[PDB]
RNA sequence: GUCGACGUACUUCAUAGGAUCA
RNA sequence: UAUCUGGUUGAUCCUGCCAGUAGUCAUAUGCUUGUCUCAAAGAUUAAGCCAUGCAUGUCUAAGUAUAAGCAAUUUAUACAGUGAAACUGCGAAUGGCUCAUUAAAUCAGUUAUCGUUUAUUUGAUAGUUUACAUGGUAUAACUGUGGUAAUUCUAGAGCUAAUACAUGCUUAAAAUCUCGACCCUUUGGAAGAGAUGUAUUUAUUAGAUAAAAAAUCAAUGUCUUCGGACUCUUUGAUGAUUCAUAAUAACUUUUCGAAUCGCAUGGCCUUGUGCUGGCGAUGGUUCAUUCAAAUUUCUGCCCUAUCAACUUUCGAUGGUAGGAUAGUGGCCUACCAUGGUUUCAACGGGUAACGGGGAAUAAGGGUUCGAUUCCGGAGAGGGAGCCUGAGAAACGGCUACCACAUCCAAGGAAGGCAGCAGGCGCGCAAAUUACCCAAUCCUAAUUCAGGGAGGUAGUGACAAUAAAUAACGAUACAGUUGUAAUUGGAAUGAGUACAAUGUAAAUACCUUAACGAGGAACAAUUGGAGGGCAAGUCUGGUGCCAGCAGCCGCGGUCUCCAAUAGCGUAUAUUGUUGCAGUUAAAAAGCUCGUAGUUGAACUUUGGGCCCGGUUAACGGGGCCUUUCCUUCUGGCUAACCUUGAGCUCUUGGCGAACCAGGACUUUUACUUUGAAAAAAUUAGAGUGUUCAAAGCAGGCGUAUUGCUCGAAUAUAUUAGCAUGGAAUAAUAGAAUAGGACGU
């Protein structure tokens, strides 16, 4: 190619948007944003293929058009805006809120929040440095950059960012027996609690995660994402509680409520 | 023209490759500037990105910054004299990076002059006499002061920045080079 | 599939001409304008020579016998 | 371009089309239950063939293998609903006891005229590709449409059928209107 | 030239035996 | 091969042999071709040539309208509604097509940028720079005068705008550092004058630390009890940096720091068109993020040894310095050395070689195919070279040359379908020069415009699913069976068609008034096998016969078998596991010998206890047995002693084990387990698409408002990463001791 591509096809498209593949050829590609491209849900899939509220893209658009779609407490207008992990979607007429939190299967779940646990966000320290004129910031993983932290803050550290004024308002270490979430892999999903971290100079470090059922399982570090203490979530979690259930005894569950 | 591939190249067992393609921008590769002594002539480059970069076609001044002082003034660049990658730029007075140029005293003997008050108000007499003990300099350096011309090396790259700020040979430095020379 | 029988040789001069080149490069060891310009007998020459050299039929099967027959 | 859409072939021609054992039995087969041509049987013996193989792989595991366990009841649950295994017969090794007459059985064709809505065979099918047959309350005129344990009960004349309750054929109106004519 | 060698491709000749019976 | 059929003679058996009978896939071709769903369209190794048409343009309240544009209007004598043309900004580098070149190249997996660019999005970020606001150093559109046969050709003159072009101010305090008039000779002081944000270039400085105490020389600062005293004194990140950042001195054809636009008219008053003030758009330096780009580490490619040496003059390997690059780098230059690969197959040659996900077959090993729905690479007739722009060596951008080829008034001009349709390449052939942006998403100043990308329909049975062509009776005839141009009234869709549904508009599907069946002539096919007939014809002979065969005679103008909406014809279709070498392929005349492959045994075995797991067996850990890695530091602290209050608290010691880090360190092979290996595909769970192929849907209540389960799971070779094992196969150590340890 002689420059950046513009166009995703369906099957080459993320697979956790469950995309029917026979609709069409092509699927909305994310603009550049926050999130990254394989890591983000478009506003368009979370609105016509989620919530079922709009039945086409050209309504997806009318909906945007009326600002009626706040991300993080910002109006946004692009059919394509790339919302992703820990973002606050706002929709006050229908008055309704909503956190993008994955799902034990690996997708983006509908979790509906109330306002005030919308008021704030959770961050991944993905970057502490020194700027221009020496004045400490930090970089999250949604690309927030916020500056005089708490010198405290290291890198991996999870921060509580307060959605009206971008600053932080606490902070969670990242130490043995915290509470965490699973953001890739084929763990994706998941929610436990940290045992060690392995360390490798000029490797990929390893964090072994021990879940509520005792069940144990090992996560390269940059999928693992601090959110809270054990038993103690700084945000409400999906349904399932990040609990990974065996075909099995999904199969006896299932017979059971039905 | 100039390209910067290295497929036309032989590979390491000496074997002749195929054009895998045909030739592409992001690797080209653009005329030399043979920067010389004269009126400024410098006319810009248009270069990947928004970036600009400078040819310095003609020059004559320069920053040269001498170290032991830790101070940096402007002279006029008298010639190149010595040059280690080819003799030709010496002959054809080329100015490059790490080329040996010869440039005027003056302002950095009217400094020294003005500073510690020694030859190579009461407010003049006190500041001369509490700077008098770092006013001995090697005698190698103030020769060439008796002399005019220093020895200078060119720090910059004047193909790139268009500048042809430099340094004046001290030390080893210049016992080596005037040895070369 | 480098030297191999083309269509049309005469529409690729230029093509053949590389493949010369890599030939006299390849098997040395057995042997032994600026278009982007204002203002744009030898070239007749070149034309004519490069033409002949790269585009020669090879000696014919009927050829070969005749000139073993001639002698 | 748009997606592909998976197709796939539900018969496949047996290995010896010429034994004479094998004419024999095609032939018995399509007397006794009316079929169109060879091709039905060829469809249910493919089937029957792949439900079997999977059967033998599934109890090549080991018992107790989660696989074994769950593919199995999986396996069991479906033939037991479509009502080719019985309910006390719920093992892979019954499971792979299976014989084609039994999958005729459940055709709507055979059911059709076992529950007594025909008087042949052949008169259920024309029965079915006529539109005179409903499952539940609704329509359907594929006679080889498999009846479920659940559906068998529900099987009678459309209510649309001139049979079931409609109005005359056009056969019927056209007689007496021309008789009363 | 109904030429030699080789390569290639084809054709062809070699299948009945033991037991009983007349 | 297999089963079956037939031949092997004077016959019948038992062997053996021979001939024919298997297969899907692939190419070409023939005959037929009613319905529903669904879906594809390469091929002369010709990446050969193309007429005609279309396939990239784009405007919001928010850059520029005195169009002599339209329409309203006194809701405007600066404009304001809408708005052609043009300037400006953005896009055109995406998409679509093809597989020519390409054999460590591409590509797959896995790494790296502490080696670099990055329009845009997202978040931060700039009191340090006539102003009630500067120019033509200027023009388009437009008016008007013209040239040429001709083209998206344009010449002179006259005008006029900017978020175009080019300039240029306006805003707190403090601190610090220089130069310093002057009083004065002090321990000096000091009015004043300067400089500081960013951007570039260079030189220099800081960016500390395994842990504790003193004596002086020089400079020299706070303090007191005038003696001497002087404490809490500042520094982030990485495994690692000259890293982030800061500071000092200068430098620059040198930048940036809002002379922009919409909507609205709030608050203070000293009542001034005074001061102050909201919600947005668009710009702008730097950093980070995102979409990306470039290079890059390890492993992996078919045939060829009758290709054994290759690369090096004209860069091949490496060092140094420079040029260039966005940047590393022989990428190039100058000087240097003589290097680099190779029987573990380099180099050269062939390739009907784009690579992979995948497809076929097979019981397993394997063998073949992969132009072709997704990813990545390259190309736009063949070479070469460039403007623009963040992004191009672009070709529906430009320039030359090579080859073709169009117009021509002969002076000149214009070309690139391997995009969608549609032609030629033969004299023998095959989709429509159709409709639409309604779904998918993409582009723009942007909800609206545009999109042969894409969708819709049409068109050779590509490949696939379901499935009509009759069902129930009576009578008759013939040797309880078979045959009906016999006969009765019931059913129904192929087709026709009101209507409605469907669709952007249509067609079709599903529905459905009304028509639509006895030769149900509403007339199913493709192959094979076997008969019988004459005042007939040919041929041969131990009479009347036999073979061949028989649409033809004197006149006159038939039965059965196979598949089935599908059927036929032609070509094509090696042993690792595991081959053989005396007598019927193949052991070399013999020996030596390099590479390669292979290579005797031995080193902690056994025994005694403890714990908790499975279904008395089996596995999993701890100890003990001459068996514990070593060392330092740090963190917590058990147990062990003890006082006191009731095995639990508590006082003061001692602090094992465990954890963190620095030092200390034989290396692999093998094997276990965990990540990773895109999606699609394969297997596979659920689901009454009317069944099925499929798809990821759906399901349950319902007067009213609604509730709700899903879109699982497994596989993937080699390489790289992490981890448990210590059996098997290697590898290093103490021999002139240059060996181990130390309070
Ligand atoms: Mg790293
Ligand atoms: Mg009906
Ligand atoms: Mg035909
Ligand atoms: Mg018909
Ligand atoms: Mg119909
Ligand atoms: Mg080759
Ligand atoms: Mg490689
Ligand atoms: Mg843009
Ligand atoms: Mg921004
Ligand atoms: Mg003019
Ligand atoms: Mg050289
Ligand atoms: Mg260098
Ligand atoms: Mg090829
Ligand atoms: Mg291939
Ligand atoms: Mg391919
Ligand atoms: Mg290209
Ligand atoms: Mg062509
Ligand atoms: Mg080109
Ligand atoms: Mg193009
Ligand atoms: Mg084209
Ligand atoms: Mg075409
Ligand atoms: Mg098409
Ligand atoms: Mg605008
Ligand atoms: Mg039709
Ligand atoms: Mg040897
Ligand atoms: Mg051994
Ligand atoms: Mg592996």
């Amino acid at each position: 190619a002689r420059g950046p591509k513009k166009h995703l096809k369906r099957l080459a498209a993320p697979h956790h948007w469950l995309l029917d593949k026979l609709s069409g050829c092509y699927a909305p590609r994310p603009s550049a944003g926050p999130h990254k491209l394989r890591e983000s849900l478009p506003l368009i899939v979370f609105l016509r293929n989620r919530l079922k509220y709009a039945l086409n893209g050209r309504e997806v658009k009318a909906i945007l058009m009326q600002r009626h779609v706040k991300v993080d407490g910002k109006v946004r207008t692009d059919t394509t805006y790339p919302a992703g992990f820990m973002d606050v979607i706002t929709l006050d007429a229908t008055n309704e809120n909503f956190r993008l939190v994955y799902d034990v299967k690996g997708r983006f779940a509908v979790h509906r929040i109330t306002d005030e646990e919308a008021s704030y966000k959770l961050g991944k320290v993905k970057k502490v440095q020194l700027g221009k004129k020496g004045v400490p910031y930090v970089v999250t993983h949604d690309g927030r950059t916020i500056r005089y932290p708490d010198p405290n803050i290291k890198v991996n550290d999870t921060v509580k960012i307060d959605l009206a004024s971008g600053k932080i308002t606490d902070f969670i270490k990242f130490d043995a027996g915290k509470l965490v979430y699973v953001t890739g892999g084929r763990n994706l999903g998941r929610i436990g609690t940290i045992v060690h971290k392995e360390r490798h100079d000029g490797g990929f470090d390893l964090v072994h995660i021990k879940d509520s059922l005792d069940n144990t399982f090992v996560t390269r570090l940059n999928n693992v994402f601090v959110i809270g203490e054990q038993g103690k979530p700084y945000i409400s979690l999906p349904k399932g509680k990040g609990i990974k259930l065996s075909i099995a005894e999904e199969r006896d569950r299932r017979r059971a409520q039905q | 023209g100039i390209s910067r591939d290295s497929r036309h190249k032989r590979s390491a067992t000496g074997a002749k490759r195929a054009q895998f393609r045909k030739k592409r921008k992001f690797e080209l590769g653009r005329q030399p500037a043979n920067t010389k002594i004269g009126a400024k002539r410098i006319h810009s480059v248009r270069t990947r990105g928004g970036n600009k970069k400078y040819r310095a076609l003609r020059i004559e001044t320069g920053n040269f910054s001498w170290a032991s002082e830790g101070i940096s003034k402007k002279t006029r660049i008298a010639g190149v004299v010595y040059h280690p990658s080819n003799n030709e730029l010496v002959r054809t007075n080329t100015l490059t990076k790490a080329a040996i140029v010869q440039i005027d005293a003056t302002p950095f003997r009217q400094w020294f002059e003005a500073h510690y008050g020694q030859t190579l108000s009461k407010n003049a007499e006190r500041k001369w006499a509490a700077r008098a003990a770092s006013a001995k300099i090697e005698s190698s350096v103030e020769s060439q002061f008796s002399a005019g011309r220093l020895y200078a090396c060119i720090s910059s790259r004047p193909g790139q920045s268009g500048r042809c700020d430099g340094y004046i040979l001290e030390g080893e430095e210049l016992a080596f080079y005037l040895r070369r020379l | 599939g480098t030297y191999r029988k083309r269509f049309n040789e005469k529409a690729r001069s230029g093509h053949m001409a590389k493949l010369k080149e890599l030939k006299r490069i390849r098997n040395k060891q057995f042997t032994r304008p600026n278009a982007n310009a204002e203002i744009l007998e030898e070239e007749k020459k070149m034309k004519k020579r490069k033409l002949q050299e790269l585009f020669t039929p090879k000696e014919s099967k009927v050829s070969r016998l005749k000139k073993k027959r001639l002698d | 371009p748009r997606a592909p859409r998976t197709y796939s072939k539900t018969y496949s021609t047996p290995k010896r089309p010429y034994e004479s054992s094998r004419l024999d039995a095609e032939l018995k087969l399509a007397g006794e239950f009316g079929l169109k041509n060879k091709k039905e049987i060829y469809r249910i013996s493919f089937q029957l063939s792949k439900i079997r193989r999977a059967a033998r792989d599934l109890l090549t595991r080991d018992e107790k293998d989660p696989k074994r366990l769950f593919e199995g009841n999986a396996l069991i649950r479906r033939l037991v609903r479509v009502g080719v295994l019985s309910e006390d017969k719920k093992k892979l090794d019954y499971v792979l006891a299976l014989k084609v007459e039994d999958f005729l059985e459940r055709r709507l064709q055979t059911q059709v005229y076992k529950l007594g809505l025909a008087k042949s065979v052949h008169h259920a099918r024309v029965l079915i590709t006529q539109r005179h047959i409903a499952v539940g309350k609704q329509i359907v005129n594929i006679p080889s449409f498999m009846v479920r344990l659940d559906s068998e009960k529900h099987i009678d004349f459309a209510p649309t059928s001139p049979f079931g309750g409609a109005r005359p054929g056009r056969v019927a109106r056209r007689n007496a209107a021309r008789k009363a004519e």
